[PDB]
């Protein structure tokens, strides 16, 4: 229904209809609101090609990123009392296995 | 405030610093909070004092309803429809009363996580440590009864259990 | 909004102003009864392009079965007074 | 003068059933308003107690 | 009350084609043997206050004189304030 | 609330001396305020510290020793 | 997956926005590519920041809102910038707000952009995470600077291109007043919260000179490029579009498939089957 | 809008409206007026070698290879005029539109106010009273037999008449009611 | 970056993963191996509530810096000193990872000369 | 040399590329001539009743009566079994249900199984 | 409880003796006044319930769905005013009395305190109900609507009666304290599944479940105004409130016999939300926004979760609410345009603004938009299926999705755009139908201030 001529003197402006003429069998689908079947500036397999490809593209070079990540050369960072322990769970009943740090 | 009992709820100390201001540059929080005080805390000071001398003009009171223990559905007989009645309404309640433990310490919960700030990881083992126990005894008591749970459900989903621990304690006695 | 209520003599005098501009129609001869066909020898390519930069001076679009038969000034005008509904 | 009959119908009306909600009613169950427990550092004293936090272990100062 | 102040169109015989882009499409026009009939109708757009064009970094640097002036006097202040 | 200005039909528009104060005033202030704090704060645009050469340092601080310790 | 998300979300519509031509869906694709940039940085676990670049794109893009819609009005309703000639001295203040507004987007030094955007990148340049996710923030920056640029060439630099009765007026303290507020927010409320709320996060201190630099590197590339490839549309030249421009302008294609493939195939089956 | 349609598009008409389109879409792709000016120019000379062809069958395979032509560089996001059907502002004052029967509806303490408006309207209620009957009988009498052939209503030819179904053309409620 | 490109087209095993790095113990190098320090207690450094990641080795100067900013407040320019201790603090951790990195790169170039080498002699 | 469109079902053959309007026959301006005459009847009688002033009610449209008593009620006195509808009913009103019924039964045999051999880590799990 | 049922009963004699042109004030003062008098059983207590007699009790289930019941009818009453007018007083007499007996047989279903009572009034109701959908109904279609309507339900409903007497032979008893007390777990069998079945099919046709729904949208398009108020806000519930009964002696077979209902359900709901995007009437699209609310029920009720249960009892009110608020509003476009369907009278939002604020209102109920109680009942039921099964979470998100859509569409279809030119007949609302809409609405936002009061008696 958005295809018709926005320039004629319709009855029902809105939807684009004349009183008397048959409608539709699927009126309510075509309404304006909905989908449209007006023609593109660029075929439909072409769309469809360049959007699946654009997208597949992406997730191709989001999962090489992920197998190649991109990092400082710098080693992880060091934190004072046993990995802070007791400040991430606690359990202060059970004497961790101390871990120090090296100083370079 | 005398409302509600300290022991139920529990709070720490509440220590606070000191102001010491290192700058002489006066700071606009003292004097909007003494704009404050001037022009809302002492009108509704006033109403208040107004308001509770009223109330003390007329006073009265009301009781807690205390109720008395009745035999459970353990020692009824398998069709005795009134000790059977007697024994549901008192489970119902001990329900009741069990879910509202279970909030008392859930309320302990929240509370600890919000006051103790950035160090409620370590700060608030104990209320966790407590909540999980609580937990884990309301679970065993009161799960997977259904929308039509009763006493005797109860009492058979707990003889069920007894029956896995006795069969378990056995074999780990004759082990 | 804050624009002025546009009368009639305005859209005229300022068709005429756009038309003076096309020097294809010499100046001092088209009136506002001139028609375009006949008294100006113009083309209907002229024509269209006359239609266009009416639209294009008055900000609005013109349908094609309305435009395409519009053949004097005062044509013009009383198309643009019924679209914009300025009855003084 | 419209200003100010303003404020007072808009502003200070509010904040008057507001406070007084909150400081007799709200405040009169537990846990109801929690706050963050204010920042301790070294050199501190506590208002309660009047005890001064011992201060920190003298690290090297240099730049 | 709104803008009645009575506009008066003015005068069409100003607006020429010489001194404008709209003379070089003239040109280029009748290298091939052509003719633009609408050029005299587009002049106004190049004619008045509208004559002169501003860069783009000349945009983005509308008011850095006065800036730079600011900055200066103030540094200088600031510098015979310090040392003291 | 404002003032009146007339339509000009292909002339340029009307301009009061407010705005054109206003508007220079407000673009000297961004250069100005862009300047003082560059002047004042070099350190966030360039940085306070300078990026250490991990080839420059040499084998004892790091403890390298060519296959001589074992 | 947020990292991704954001990443993809920021170099998508900052393409699509390289192009269009309404200068309303201009500023809500800069608003979709910002959007995308705050959960690129909720991605590295810099969520304090998010909330920062979050409080500073409220003021200047807001302004920028605003900018956009006095120039509407002032010209009757018109949205597209093909319309839209010399308006830099026409209308004077709103041409220096969307100046400010236009700076402080593309991260200017020291301006509300600055203090969130900056960190933004410092913070994402420096982190373990994606080389993809880092290229793609890096060009959506780029493209960032050109459709800034690309909103001013094409709306206040050239030569008019408006209807001839010209009803251009600025003069209202309320639009004069509400827009300098926004000025004052996205001139200086970066630099005052900024130094005014706590640190929160340990900072990226020490970087290698070129990185530091690649927020700006990136901006003025974008500047320049998108500046030179517009003075081309002076030369008295014609050519067909490309495949990459009927992409871009048609925003990938997204809306055309997505709204007629899926809704169709539910409304029929709507219908024919149940 | 307000013409009637024909039964079809002549050749010419066709040939005008592929004129109008190519130049709008020509003036969407180069922005700056000279440019649009000497294209438009080279467009019209374009347009203009085959003015002449005389024949039909060559004169259709031109106007249709140009018509992919034109598909083919047509600016996918062409300028469209605000109140156009593609605009930005196309229905936009469309909910302001009240019809006017609804003023038969109000109370009579709101057309206490307003009283020459409402004498205005009785008036020219009376007079599409009589009208009508008037020009059912016009419209009987001059429609051709076997019904309308096209949407062409003819004008009114007596003194006192009035045109055929005037009534809802000339109480339109407004382009921009509010 | 150049790490990335001498680990990702180069050899990776002359070139350290930074998940698992360290590889080598921390005596290799020498034996004195001089401990850090912390500056900041437990309880104190809790009662600061910092954050967790913020509890590192520099949190002492952060402590400090916090305190200057609560005492003057007003003037929120006037944490100068502090700031730029808390952040040299800071470019000292990073250099001595930077320095770790460079440390375990070498190792482990040690290692692959060594073992060589010890294949060629077993080869002769 | 330009590529040609190629149109799809949502996305169609513009009108100024369809080969029929230059496919000019007389009968095909016959057929144009009818239609716009039906149109015509139609666009008048329509009018008609629309400009009446003794008119106070709503002019029903035999068009949309139509359409409505063909969707809803015209549906079973012309529905015949056939290969197609009774293969097309059986597929859309069963398997849907049988596909469904599979996956909740899998899933929930594999949390009871779980639940009874006690790995599920059912903690705090208190409201059901 | 007689101090309900007696002043309902005396309604009858009050609208018989009434003067003709007092009937309507009457009823409408009196029913008000019932329903006044009802709001005193919402004082439950958290134990066992309110047992007033042998023959009748009241429960946290059963109080909300009684003055709901109560309150209906002056909205029923307010609503058949206009289009009975051209109506002789004795046929006028005999509508009320209709309404009068369903009220009264529906007040006494709910208290029945013993099963067979319960079924004998749940069976009564039927009459009264046929009768005003096959005499004052408009199209040729409502004596197919009434065979329907009358034919699925008794072939539903016959069974129960089957089974209802076997378990009184069996058990010795069938009032509900007793059959709850007394309970007894049903074993594997094939006797055990028929008698699981005959107990069902009865509720589950009423429900009504997806495949069983065919006389719905017949007897709600068919019947008149006050006949579609009652069919969706009470009738339908009848079926739940039956369901949540009569489980009691069904487990542990509804484990197991569930299934085949659960897909229906969770189907079913998909499938008639999707129904109603593509929908030429107004009716219509009510009808089958409520089968998809009551197949959401219907999994709450199969479930057997003490959550499942309160979102069951808050949906079931909030439904029957906002659907007769719908078929109300419906009704106010259809009796000036006379057509029903939903395309021909568009932008009515320009023509009458109040009316365009009471379809919103009412469509952002049906949309579930919080903190309304038909989110609290749709929210606790999806709780309680996601604790059941965690892929529940796609069907009820397409669910709550595509209902968002239609209600939308409903909104926008009838009062956006641009209004029919030829239409001249939209009269300004009356003061009847704004207060209509008014006290449909104000409850279900008063309603959100206190869930207890309609969350059952598990909260
Ligand atoms: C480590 C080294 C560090 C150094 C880094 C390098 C330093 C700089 C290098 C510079 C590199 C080039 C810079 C220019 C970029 C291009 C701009 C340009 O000229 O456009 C004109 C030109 C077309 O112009 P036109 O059609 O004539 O315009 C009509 C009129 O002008 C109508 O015009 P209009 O007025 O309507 O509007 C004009 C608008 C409209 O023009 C357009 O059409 C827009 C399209 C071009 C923009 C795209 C740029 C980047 C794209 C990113 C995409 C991500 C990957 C997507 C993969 C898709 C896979 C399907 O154009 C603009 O406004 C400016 C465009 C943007 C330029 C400014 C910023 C770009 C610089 C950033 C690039 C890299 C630097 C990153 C910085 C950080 C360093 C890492 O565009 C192109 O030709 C495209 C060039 C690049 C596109 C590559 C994608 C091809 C994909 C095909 C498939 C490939 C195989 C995939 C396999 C899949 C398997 C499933
Ligand atoms: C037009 C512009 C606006 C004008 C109005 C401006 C003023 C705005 C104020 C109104 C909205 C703001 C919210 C204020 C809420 C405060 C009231 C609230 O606190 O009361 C609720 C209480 O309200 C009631 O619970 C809900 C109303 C009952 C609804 C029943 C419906 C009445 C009959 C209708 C027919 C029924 C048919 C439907 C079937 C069920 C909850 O209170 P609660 O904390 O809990 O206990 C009360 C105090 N106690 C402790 C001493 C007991
Ligand atoms: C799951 C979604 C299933 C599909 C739902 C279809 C709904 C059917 C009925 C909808 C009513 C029809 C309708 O809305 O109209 C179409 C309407 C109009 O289109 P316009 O572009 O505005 O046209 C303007 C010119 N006329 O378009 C729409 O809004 C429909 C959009 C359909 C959505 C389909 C795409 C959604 C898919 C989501 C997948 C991606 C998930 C994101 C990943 C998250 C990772 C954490
Ligand atoms: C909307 C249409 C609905 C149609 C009806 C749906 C309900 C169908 C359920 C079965 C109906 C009859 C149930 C009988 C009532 C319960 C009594 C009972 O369970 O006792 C059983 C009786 O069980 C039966 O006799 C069952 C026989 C069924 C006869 C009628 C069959 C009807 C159709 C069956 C196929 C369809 C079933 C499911 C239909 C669902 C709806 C589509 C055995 O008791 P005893 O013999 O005394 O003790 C056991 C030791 N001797
Ligand atoms: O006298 P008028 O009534 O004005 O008639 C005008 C005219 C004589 C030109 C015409 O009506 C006519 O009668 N022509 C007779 C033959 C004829 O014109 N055949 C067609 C010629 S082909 C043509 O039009 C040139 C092709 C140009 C179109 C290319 C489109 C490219 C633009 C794409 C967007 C930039």
């Amino acid at each position: 229904q958005q295809e018709r001529d926005p320039w004629y003197d319709w009855d029902h402006p809105d939807l684009r209809l004349n009183w008397g003429e048959p409608i539709h069998w699927d009126l309510d689908m075509y309404i304006r609101n909905r989908v449209d079947t007006s023609p593109t500036p660029v075929s439909w397999n072409t769309m469809c090609k360049h959007l699946f490809g654009f997208v597949a593209f992406m997730l191709f070079m989001f999962w090489v990123g992920e197998i190649y990540p991109s990092y400082q050369p710098v080693g992880p960072k060091q934190y004072p009392y046993n990995d802070l322990y007791l400040e991430r769970g606690g359990d202060p009943t059970k004497e961790p296995e101390p871990v120090v740090h090296y100083e370079i | 405030p005398d409302s509600w009992d300290k022991d139920v709820y529990p709070e720490p100390p509440r220590r606070t610093p000191a102001p010491a201001p290192q700058t002489s540059l006066p700071n606009p929080v003292t004097y909007l909070t003494k704009i404050f005080d001037l022009l809302v805390d002492r009108p509704v000071t006033l109403a208040r004092e107004f308001i509770e001398q009223q109330h003390a003009k007329n006073r009265y009171y009301y009781y807690h309803r205390e109720f008395r223990r009745v035999p459970d559905i353990t020692e009824c007989e398998e069709k005795d429809i009134l000790c059977m009645f007697e024994a549901e309404m008192q489970w119902r309640r001990d329900y009741k009363v069990d879910q509202e433990i279970v909030n008392i310490i859930q309320e302990r919960l929240k509370a600890c996580q919000q006051r103790e700030g950035e160090s409620y990881r370590q700060n608030c083992a104990k209320e966790l440590e407590q909540f999980t126990q609580v937990s884990k005894a309301f679970q065993d008591r009161y799960s997977d009864l259904g929308a039509h749970y009763s006493a005797r459900k109860c009492l058979a989903k707990q003889k069920q259990r007894m029956l896995a621990e006795r069969k378990a304690a056995k074999e780990a006695a004759a082990a | 909004s804050d624009a002025p209520p546009l009368t009639l003599e305005a859209i005229k005098d300022r068709v005429l102003y756009v038309l003076k501009l096309y020097d294809k129609i010499d100046p001092e001869k088209l009136s506002v009864n001139s028609h375009f066909m006949k008294d100006l020898g113009l083309d209907s390519l002229d024509q269209v392009e006359i239609i266009m930069a009416m639209e294009d001076e008055f900000g609005f679009e013109i349908p094609d079965i309305d435009a395409e038969k519009l053949m004097c000034p005062q044509e013009i005008v009383d198309y643009i007074a019924d679209k914009k509904d300025v009855y003084e | 003068y419209r200003h100010s009959i303003f404020a007072v119908t808009h502003v200070l009306i509010p904040v008057w059933i507001i406070h007084y909600y909150l400081k007799y009613h709200v405040t009169a169950k537990p846990y109801t308003v929690v706050e963050r427990k204010p920042r301790i550092f070294p050199g501190d004293t506590i208002l309660e107690t009047g005890e001064v936090i011992p201060l920190m272990k003298e690290f090297p100062d240099q730049h | 009350e709104h803008g009645h102040s009575k506009m008066e169109l003015p005068d069409y015989k100003q607006w020429k084609i010489e001194g404008t882009p709209l003379e070089t499409v003239q040109e280029k026009l009748a290298a091939r043997g052509l003719r633009d009939p609408w050029g005299r109708n587009e002049a106004w757009r190049y004619s008045g206050g509208f004559a002169n064009n501003v860069s783009f970094v000349g945009a983005l640097l509308k008011g850095f004189k006065w800036g730079f002036a600011a900055f200066v006097v103030a540094v200088g202040a600031e510098y015979y304030l310090e040392s003291q | 609330g404002g003032v009146h200005i007339e339509p000009r039909y292909r002339q340029f528009p009307q301009l009061t001396r407010s705005q054109l104060i206003q508007a220079e005033f407000f673009s000297a202030t961004m250069w100005f305020w862009i300047l003082w704090r560059f002047w004042h704060d070099s350190d966030a645009v360039l940085g306070h510290f300078p990026y250490p050469d991990p080839s420059q340092w040499t084998d004892e601080e790091l403890g390298i020793l060519p296959d001589d310790e074992d | 997956m947020t990292l991704c998300l954001g990443a993809i979300t920021t170099l998508f519509t900052a393409l699509c926005a390289i192009t269009q031509n309404d200068i309303k869906k201009i500023v809500a694709f800069s608003t979709s590519s910002q959007l995308g940039l705050m959960m690129v940085t909720i991605g590295i676990n810099q969520p304090h920041l998010a909330f920062l670049h979050i409080c500073m794109h409220a003021f200047f893009k807001a302004m920028l809102f605003m900018c956009s819609g006095s120039i509407i009005h002032s010209l009757n309703d018109e949205q597209d910038i093909r319309k839209m000639g010399g308006l830099y001295k026409a209308m004077p203040f709103t041409t220096t707000a969307l100046i400010i507004g236009s700076l402080a987007l593309t991260g200017m030094p020291y301006l509300t952009g600055f203090y969130s955007k900056d960190l933004i990148i410092e913070a994402v340049n420096m982190s373990y995470t994606n080389a993809w996710a880092l290229l793609m923030t890096l060009i959506a920056t780029s493209l960032t600077a050109a459709y800034s640029t690309r909103i001013i060439f094409f709306a206040f630099l050239g030569k008019p291109r408006f209807p001839p009765l010209v009803l251009i007026n600025e003069n209202n303290p309320l639009l004069i007043n509400s827009i300098k507020r926004l000025l004052i927010g996205s001139i200086f409320a970066g630099f005052i919260i900024s130094n005014n709320i706590p640190p929160m996060t340990v900072p990226n201190t020490t970087m290698p000179l070129y990185m530091k630099m690649t927020a700006l590197i990136v901006t003025i590339m974008g500047f320049m490029l998108a500046l030179e490839l517009n003075n081309t549309t002076y030369y008295l030249k014609f050519k067909y579009p490309s495949q990459t421009y009927k992409f871009s302008n048609m925003l990938g294609y997204y809306p055309s498939i997505m709204h007629r493939l899926p809704t169709y195939h539910n409304l029929s089956m709507s219908q024919k089957s149940a | 809008a307000f013409s009637a349609p024909a039964a079809y598009l002549t050749h010419q008409q066709k040939v005008l409206r592929l004129y109008k389109r190519a130049l709008r879409h020509l003036e969407s792709w180069c922005v700056h007026r000279d440019k649009y000016r000497y294209f438009a120019c080279l467009m019209r000379a374009r347009f203009d070698e085959h003015k002449n062809e005389k024949d039909m069958v060559k004169a259709t395979q031109l106007l249709r290879q140009a018509e992919e032509e034109f598909w083919y560089g047509q600016h996918p996001q062409p300028y469209i005029f605000p109140e156009s059907p593609g605009g930005t502002s196309y229905e936009r004052y469309e909910c302001y539109k009240v019809p006017e029967w609804c003023l038969d509806d109000w109370h009579p303490s709101e057309k206490a106010m307003y009283p020459d408006y409402f004498a205005k309207r009785e008036q020219w209620k009376r007079l599409r009273r009589e009208s009508w009957e008037r020009e059912v009988k016009q419209l009987q009498e001059e429609t051709p037999p076997g019904g309308p052939r096209t949407e062409a209503l003819p004008p009114a030819r007596k003194e006192g008449d009035l045109p055929p179904l005037w009534w809802h053309i000339v109480t339109r409620p407004r382009e921009r009611p509010m | 970056g150049a790490h990335l490109a001498r680990r990702y087209l180069g050899d990776a095993s002359k070139e350290p993963d930074p998940l698992r790095m360290p590889t080598f113990p921390p005596d290799y190098g020498f034996p004195e191996r001089k401990e850090r320090e912390m500056v900041a207690t437990q309880q104190e450094m809790n009662d600061a509530q910092l954050m967790l990641q913020q509890r590192d080795y520099c949190a002492h100067y952060l402590i400090q810096l916090l305190k200057c900013k609560r005492d003057s407040f007003p003037n929120f320019l006037a944490c100068k000193h502090e700031q730029h201790d808390w952040d040299y603090c800071e470019h000292l951790d990073y250099v001595k990872r930077m320095k770790e990195f460079e440390r375990e790169r070498r190792l482990l170039q040690r290692k692959k000369r060594r073992e060589q080498r010890e294949a060629e002699m077993a080869r002769g | 040399s330009f590529p040609k469109y190629k149109p799809s079902r949502l996305a169609t053959l513009p009108a100024t590329l369809d080969p029929a309007e230059y496919d000019i026959s007389p009968e095909t301006r016959k057929a144009q001539a009818e239609r716009l005459a039906i149109r015509s009847r139609l666009k008048r009688e329509y009018l008609l009743q629309y400009n009446d002033p003794n008119r106070l009610g709503v002019i029903e449209d035999p068009a949309l009566i139509r359409w409505t008593y063909a969707r809803s009620a015209n549906i079973y006195p012309n529905f015949r079994p056939t290969p197609k509808t009774s293969l097309l009913g059986a597929l859309f009103g069963i398997g849907p249900l049988f596909f469904w019924y599979y996956v909740f039964k899998t899933d929930r045999d594999k949390k009871e199984k779980l639940i009874q051999e006690g790995k599920l880590d059912q903690t705090f799990n208190i409201s059901y | 409880m007689l101090k309900i049922i007696i002043p309902t009963t005396m309604l009858l004699p009050m609208t018989w003796m009434s003067k003709h042109n007092m009937i309507w004030i009457n009823a409408t003062v009196h029913s008000l006044l019932i329903s006044l008098i009802s709001l005193s059983l919402l004082n439950q207590l958290g134990e066992n319930s309110l047992n007033f007699s042998l023959t009748f009790f009241s429960d946290s289930l059963s109080a909300p769905l009684l003055v709901l019941t109560t309150w209906l009818l002056p909205l029923m009453l307010m609503a058949s005013q206009s289009h009975l007018s051209k109506e002789t007083t004795t046929r006028k007499k005999l509508y009320i009395t209709m309404l009068i007996l369903l009220q009264l047989f529906l007040i006494m279903t709910f208290t029945a305190t013993e099963l067979i009572l319960f079924y004998i009034l749940f069976e009564a109701t039927l009459v009264p109900t046929l009768i005003i959908i096959t005499r004052w109904g408009n199209q040729t279609e409502r004596l197919n609507a009434g065979l329907y309507f009358l034919f699925y339900t008794l072939a539903g409903s016959l069974p129960l009666l089957v089974a209802l007497v076997y378990i009184q032979n069996t058990t010795g008893s069938l009032n509900f304290l007793i059959i709850h007390y007394w309970s007894h777990p049903l074993s594997n069998s094939w006797s055990n599944i028929f008698m699981w079945l005959a107990c069902i099919m009865a509720f589950m046709v009423k429900m009504p479940l997806y495949g069983l729904h065919l006389w719905l949208p017949k007897a709600h398009v068919e019947a008149p105004i006050a006949g579609s108020m009652v069919l969706a806000a009470v009738l339908l519930k009848l079926g739940g409130y039956g369901m949540m009964r009569i489980t009691t002696i069904l487990n542990p077979l509804t484990n197991y016999m569930a299934y085949p209902f659960l897909m229906l359900s969770m189907w079913g709901m998909i499938m008639t939300s999707s129904i109603c995007l593509r929908q030429t009437d107004l009716k219509s699209l009510i009808a089958y926004s409520s089968v998809s609310h009551m197949a959401l029920v219907i999994v709450a009720i199969m479930i057997q979760t003490p959550w499942s249960f309160m979102g069951a009892t808050a949906l079931m009110i909030a439904h029957g609410l906002t659907s007769s608020m719908l078929f109300c509003l419906a009704n106010t476009n259809y009796e000036r345009v006379h057509s029903r369907t939903m395309i021909l009278a568009r932008g009515l939002q320009t023509l009458l603004p109040l009316m365009a604020t009471w379809w919103l209102v009412a469509s952002l109920t049906n949309l579930a938009l919080p903190p309304s109680i038909n989110l609290i009942g749709e929210l606790f039921i999806i709780t309680a299926s996601f604790s059941w099964s965690n892929i529940t979470i796609i069907l009820m998100g397409m669910n709550m999705m595509i209902t968002a859509l239609y209600s939308l569409y409903m909104l926008i279809t009838t009062q956006r755009g641009k209004y029919t030119h030829h239409i001249n007949n939209i009269k300004p609302s009356f003061t009847r139908e704004n207060a209509l809409m008014a006290l449909h609405i104000l409850p279900l936002l008063l309603l959100t201030l206190n869930p207890k009061m309609i969350l059952g008696p598990l909260y």
